[PDB]
């Protein structure tokens, strides 16, 4: 990558999840009494933008 | 306006041995095993044969039918039948529409899109793009690709790296772009046609997600209500309040923009 | 040969014979069971 | 807890207004009154209050982070020597 | 599977509602499946064929 | 409870004899309104079971997935804890083998 | 003319409109006094549009006035739906109303025509607004019972 | 899942939600905790 | 059987393994092991940091070493509920 | 308006008059 | 009863009268990975007889065709639908997660809320639509003369250009903006560079072409984007 | 494990705990199977579906004897 390169890929072996595509059991957080609403959806610019 | 001509008189028989000491045919898995793994890419021989829109195609027994395919054959170039075949023997055109799980070409696209992305695409993507490798010989690699692959169908984007043989061409529709890719594996420009990975640059990703929706929007604008679409253009091309207060004496987004039995619509014009 | 056993050669006359020498690799993923030796016994018979 | 209220600072400017100001206009049911009050749900605090939770929280990580911390051949033996040092000298 | 039999002239079976707006064509039509309603019939062979 | 039993009992058993029971069903069937257009016409079916060859092998592999996550644990209402003091925490001390 | 609804949210105030519409309050008056309504659900919930109920089956059907069956509506041109808690009744014909209700959450103005409006709810309104967010199935039907526990009429 | 009541995992699972700003969440966890453990104070004297 | 197992795989996962004279005394030893984690389990009183099965196992082990040797295994600091225990399944192993 | 029910519904004047539930 | 795979009458054919055969746990479902029944019909008389793909529990958390995938309400691929749309978040590709999704999915969509509602569908359609007619609507000296004179001679605050006669836009719309100019054999193009260059059989037609002039032009990756910069001061 | 006498079959595979079911109860009226276990929970099963009705918690330490 210093002078010039062939964007080098990093290999994975063939039987894998590879736990990078999504949550690797993906369970959600129960609803409860209390909305959540905005506390997450005003707020999708921080989750992208604090990562 | 011609009737389709037959490519290869003869029929591409099947008798070949690699390796003559360390291989043997498998009954069930139909291939040689045994001797070196040899290569993954090694294997390739050039096309023997090569079709062109030009002197062949033409007029087939399946033209009659409306749903019918093209030809596996025609696009390497030795569909042996001529007229007398099944299939289509022309190029596809803008309007050649096909089912999402057929593909395009005839064959059936499954979900897991493989790992060498070979020979048909997966139906959960849709890339109008293709890998295509090959030779580098000077800097005229981008007008040879574009000479010999504008003759196969509508192009949009051509993208070919300088320091290597590899380019990206981008098509427009599905028809034209496998039907390049499948007709254009082993030939001259042997050329290792693909399908295209996920492109990394957030640019391009935001740029083909755009095209995404605007492709969308075509797809359904026939399908929303008809006075939602005259809004659409006089709210741009008119005035607002002139007309508001019509909508005043008898106003939310689903409530007006909405079809099916029992509507706002539907109940003022029973009044 | 749905086994990947393309090295091994049953003859026309039923016997289970290895055309190569075999590693142990192949030697133990190459041992059948007493169903499939006794069928192919039985069918010796037959053909004899 | 009651050493987490003991580092308490209640009695903003806030409460006193909130106190003072709907109850002038208590047509029917009292602010304070939560047999079945309903606006409770909806509170949600301002920046400050959850700053100082945030800085609250922090301190109190690192006050626990800041408390908490030849007979061996290895660490562990000598941690394994210390707890039997623990364990057995009495007797 | 009405355990009770009843006369016709209560059969009208009104919905007795103000017939909301908010339903869309997709929502007009009672189904089993996702794409509409399908339920048994006993149809002899030569009917159906012949028709 | 019987009834049940005997059913799932029936299913688990039948899991060699070739199996002939062949009969067409009739069902009537409504299209509803999929994209717009005109809705369409009432439709009939007629329901056939494919036999399948005697002689055909396993169809597909089975493979196991990972057991999914259970009910949500249910409250505990146990009775207030008791006070055990430091003294018995100590005689309750093991020491190290 | 007033009645008190101790909804399982929580309280619903009404005042009838007596001096408007007479016949149509003095059924609900009457029911209020006699109290058959208790345990019955709200059957229908349907987000900005009504909150509809007051059968005994539950199961959106039927509901027997004073009158036993049906009664004619009285409507004249100042009734309006332009707000959102005014209280009305509900019908399946020309002059079929049923012991039923319903509250709006929303200006109505294509509904004024054969459906008489009689009460306006002075107290409880969040009740409604939270109403509107109820847990429904794919009819307009809210998956737990939302039973009125009881009601005076006051 | 694998085991409701640890409580020390419930405590860092709080303290992990606090520390950035999910106030309403946190709130929805604590109404699970407590009525899944109403009878320790650990998790009723943290709420309040 | 054959094809199934070729066609369908091994399944190997949810089937039981009956004890066939080999796995006896492997599979005595586990079942008493999991006998004194449930009686220690049960004896330790609420909130004494439950947390101290695998020394009391490892006294156990002890005892019987000693017990097999004719040593007397007096250990001073134990409890008296767990040394009673302790000598109970000792006596048990000891007879079987 | 488009938020559905995102959350549990509130707690229930119970028939028993106990007041939140 | 296992009664019906859901399949839209786009290609449940023309008549209203058709016949099918069911062979229970004939596929394994391409995207449950779970035994499922397949259905064999035909569409019209002479062509070849479809079949259903996936099972019963997708398609319907999908609100998709069996056998076609076009969604049921608008009609076109449901992968562009999930892609452009976006109206709820869609499962991962990999096979375990895939096939734990889709069945703690099926699990919890047969407990009675359906995850799909056509009023938000619609909802989106518009809004799409929306978004789409709102898209439709001494520094500089040095980078300058830098490197145009190198290859000039090479191979060959504000700036005015010279017209010369010596004899997001695709190129598709070239190829139909050259034809009524003479025929073409080529049109070789770089959005970055944006420069496109076309070859005609004869010099006639490109200079007649070229004589129509009074945004038009007349005659590594990022050495060639050296004179596209001048887009920004030209 | 629910246990057929005549065909030998495991019909029912009641598994709810997350530990040793110590205890064990059976009976005619629903629910006809408690089972205690080292959880401190006892568990209320119906026979027909092989399901879990009712969960009892009030136990500390392991329920040993079921009556
Ligand atoms: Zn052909
Ligand atoms: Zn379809
Ligand atoms: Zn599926």
């Amino acid at each position: 990558k210093a002078a010039g390169i062939n964007i080098k890929l990093f290999r994975r072996k063939k039987n894998e999840m590879d736990y990078n595509a999504s949550i690797p059991f993906e369970k959600k957080p129960a609803i409860g009494f209390y909305d959540t609403s905005e506390e997450d959806r005003q707020n999708f610019r921080e989750k992208r933008e604090a990562d | 306006k011609q009737p389709a001509r037959k490519q290869i008189e003869t029929r591409p028989e099947y008798e070949m041995e690699p390796e003559q000491p360390g291989q043997v045919y498998n009954l069930w898995y139909n291939k040689w095993s045994g001797g070196m793994r040899q290569d993954p890419l090694k294997s390739q021989v050039k096309s023997e044969t090569r079709c062109v829109i030009s002197r062949d195609s033409g007029y087939t027994k399946a033209d009659k039918n409306p749903g019918s395919f093209f030809c596996l054959y025609f696009a390497r170039g030795m569909c042996s039948e001529g007229s007398k075949c099944e299939y289509l023997h022309r190029l596809p055109k803008d309007t050649d529409f096909f089912n999402a799980n057929v593909d395009c070409f005839g064959r059936e696209k499954h979900a897991d899109y493989r790992d060498d992305m070979g020979g048909v695409g997966s139906f959960l993507r849709q890339n109008y793009t293709l890998y295509v490798g090959g030779i580098t010989p000077t800097d005229d690699i981008e007008e040879i690709v574009s000479r010999h692959f504008a003759e196969w169908g509508d192009i949009e984007r051509i993208r070919v790296l300088n320091s290597r043989g590899i380019a990206f061409i981008t098509y427009l529709n599905e028809a034209n772009a496998q039907f390049a890719k499948e007709a254009m594996a082993h030939q001259s420009l042997c050329l290792n046609v693909r399908w295209a990975t996920t492109d990394p640059n957030p640019a391009s990703q935001a740029r083909n997600q755009r095209r995404l929706e605007e492709r969308a929007a075509n797809a359904v604008k026939k399908l929303l209500p008809k006075q939602f679409l005259l809004d659409l253009e006089e709210t741009k091309n008119g005035k607002s309040g002139n007309r508001k207060r019509k909508l005043e004496l008898e106003p939310s987004d689903d409530l007006l923009y909405a079809d099916g039995a029992n509507s706002v619509h539907n109940q003022l014009a029973a009044n | 040969h749905r086994k990947g056993l393309t090295y091994l050669h049953l003859d026309y006359n039923c016997n289970l014979k290895p055309t190569k020498t075999l590693t142990t690799k192949e030697r133990k993923k190459s041992r059948f069971g007493n169903a499939f030796h006794l069928m192919r016994e039985i069918l010796r018979l037959t053909k004899l | 807890y009651n050493r987490g209220i003991r580092d308490l600072k209640p009695d903003y400017e806030k409460y006193d207004k909130d106190k003072k100001e709907e109850k002038s206009k208590s047509r029917s049911v009292a602010l304070y009154d939560e047999a079945e009050r309903l606006d409770w749900v909806s509170n949600k605090p301002d920046k400050e209050h959850v700053e100082r939770l945030v800085e609250s929280i922090k301190k109190q990580d690192q006050r626990r982070l800041k408390n908490t911390k030849i007979t061996f051949i290895n660490e562990r033996n000598r941690k394994f020597n210390l707890k039997l040092q623990r364990f057995y000298s009495k007797y | 599977e009405l355990a009770r039999n009843v006369p016709v002239n209560e059969m009208v079976q009104p919905a007795l509602g103000p017939a909301n707006p908010f339903v869309t064509k997709e929502q007009d039509s009672i189904k089993n499946s996702i794409t509409g309603y399908a339920e048994r019939e006993y149809v002899p062979n030569f009917v159906f064929n012949q028709e | 409870t019987k009834l049940a039993l005997q059913k799932i009992l029936s299913k688990q058993i039948a899991q060699a004899v070739v199996q002939q029971r062949d009969d067409p069903v009739y069902i009537r069937y409504t299209p509803s309104n999929q994209m717009g257009q005109a809705l369409s016409k009432q439709r009939i079916i007629k329901m056939v079971t494919a036999e399948q060859d005697p002689m055909e092998p396993p169809k597909f592999r089975h493979k196991k997935v990972p057991r999914g996550p259970p009910s949500p644990p249910p409250p505990v209402l146990h009775s207030p804890p008791r006070k055990v003091s430091a003294q018995e925490q100590q005689d309750w001390q093991i020491p190290p083998s | 003319a007033n009645v008190e609804l101790q909804t399982s949210l929580g309280k619903i105030l009404i005042e009838l409109y007596t001096e408007h519409a007479p016949k149509t309050c003095q059924n609900f008056y009457t029911l209020a006094k006699e109290g058959y309504y208790d345990g019955v659900i709200f059957h229908r919930v349907i987000p900005d549009f009504v909150i509809q109920g007051g059968d005994p089956t539950g199961t959106g059907r039927g509901g027997t006035s004073i009158y036993g069956d049906k009664f004619d509506d009285e409507i004249h041109s100042d009734l309006h739906h332009t707000g959102a808690g005014i209280l009305s009744m509900a019908n399946a014909g020309p002059n079929t109303n049923s012991s039923q209700f319903f509250i709006t959450l929303a200006p109505t103005p294509w509904l004024d025509g054969k459906h008489t409006i009689f009460g306006r709810v002075v107290s409880g309104l969040s009740v409604c607004k939270r109403m509107g967010l109820i847990r429904t199935d794919s009819s307009d039907r809210p998956i737990e019972p939302l039973k009125i526990i009881k009601a005076v009429a006051l | 899942d694998v085991d409701s009541t640890y409580i020390p995992l419930w405590l860092k699972y709080i303290e992990c939600e606090m520390k950035n700003r999910n106030i309403n969440h946190a709130r929805n966890l604590f109404d699970r905790a407590v009525t899944q453990l109403p009878r320790v104070d650990k998790l009723w004297y943290k709420y309040v | 059987n054959l094809l199934a197992r070729q066609f369908e795989g091994r399944h190997s996962t949810g089937v039981a393994k009956q004890i066939t004279k080999q796995r006896v005394d492997s599979h005595q030893d586990l079942e008493l092991r999991a006998a004194v984690m449930n009686d220690i389990l049960d004896m330790i009183p609420e909130g004494i940091r439950q947390g101290k099965s695998k020394t009391i196992l490892q006294h156990l082990s002890e005892a019987w070493r000693c017990w097999k040797a004719n040593i007397p295994w007096k250990v001073p600091g134990l409890p008296a509920p767990i040394e009673n225990m302790i000598l109970r399944y000792v006596k048990s192993k000891a007879d079987w | 308006r488009s938020a559905k029910s995102a959350g549990n519904t509130l707690a229930l004047q119970v028939t028993s008059s106990g007041a939140v539930d | 009863d296992v009664e019906f795979p859901s399949i839209c009458e786009r290609c449940l054919g023309d008549n209203s009268y058709v016949r099918m055969t069911k062979e229970p746990l004939g596929q394994e479902c391409k995207i449950c990975s779970k035994p499922c029944t397949i259905f064999r019909w035909i569409k019209e008389r002479g062509q070849k007889p479809g079949k259903t793909q996936i099972c019963v529990g997708c398609a319907r958390y999908k609100n998709c065709c069996q056998s076609c995938m076009l969604d049921l309400q608008f009609g076109l691929p449901i992968a562009l639908r999930d892609a452009a749309l976006k109206l709820v978040e869609s499962g991962p590709t990999n096979d375990i997660n895939r096939e734990f999704f889709a069945q703690n999915q099926q699990r919890l969509l047969s407990n009675g809320e359906t995850a799909y509602d056509s009023q938000e569908a619609s909802a989106a359609a518009r809004n799409l639509v929306k978004k789409v007619e709102k898209r439709e609507l001494v520094e500089s000296k040095q980078i300058l003369k830098e490197a145009r004179a190198s290859d000039a001679s090479l191979n060959a605050g504000n700036v005015s250009l010279s017209i010369n006669m010596e004899p997001e836009l695709a190129d598709y719309k070239i190829r139909k903006h050259f034809e009524q100019y003479g025929p073409l054999k080529s049109v070789v193009c770089s959005h970055r560079a944006k420069c496109a260059f076309v070859n005609f059989k004869t010099r006639s037609s490109a200079e007649i072409a070229a004589a129509a002039s009074p945004l038009k032009v007349q005659w590594g990756p990022e050495g060639e984007v050296r004179n596209a910069k001048l887009a920004d001061l030209v | 494990r629910v246990w057929d006498m005549r065909t030998r079959q495991n019909v029912h595979v009641l598994s709810g705990h997350k530990s040793t079911v110590a205890s064990l109860a059976v009976q005619e009226f629903d629910p006809q199977v408690v089972t205690g276990s080292m959880d401190s929970t006892i568990r209320l099963w119906d026979l027909a579906a092989g399901k879990t009705l009712t969960t009892l918690t009030h136990h500390k330490k392991t329920v040993r004897a079921l009556s």
